């Protein structure tokens, strides 16, 4: 009832010590992105691993 | 298609 | 196939710029652990999230 | 249970 399609991630944070990702949903404006817990992003692992790889480069 | 629950 | 049960992670690194986790397999000794790419651990997301939370608090403390 | 492919 509350599942949507992930397009991209737009940020990372820790909330009470736990990793979250700022999640851009396909078919919704960027204004509607939401912070999501990493444990809920299991079906998005290519997106996650690619995003972590992007961050590692950008953070040289 | 990569999906996930959305927080509200 | 080549699919096994993950018990815990034992380390983190970047290989060619991509995240990997040192994976301890249930039912195999620690000497048998293997470095695995993150994108292959989708079924292990609770363990990864819990491990990343561990690494954060062990860093801060 | 939580499973993954194992590298060689």
């Amino acid at each position: 009832s509350s599942e949507y399609i992930v397009e991209k991630f737009l940020g990372k944070r820790y909330l009470r010590g736990r990793p979250q990702y700022l999640t851009k949903w396909e078919g919704y404006p960027i204004e509607q992105c939401t912070w999501e817990p990493l444990e809920n992003l299991g079906k998005c692992m290519t997106l996650i691993a690619d995003y972590e790889a992007e961050l590692f480069q950008q953070s040289r | 298609k990569q999906t996930a629950r959305k927080s509200t």
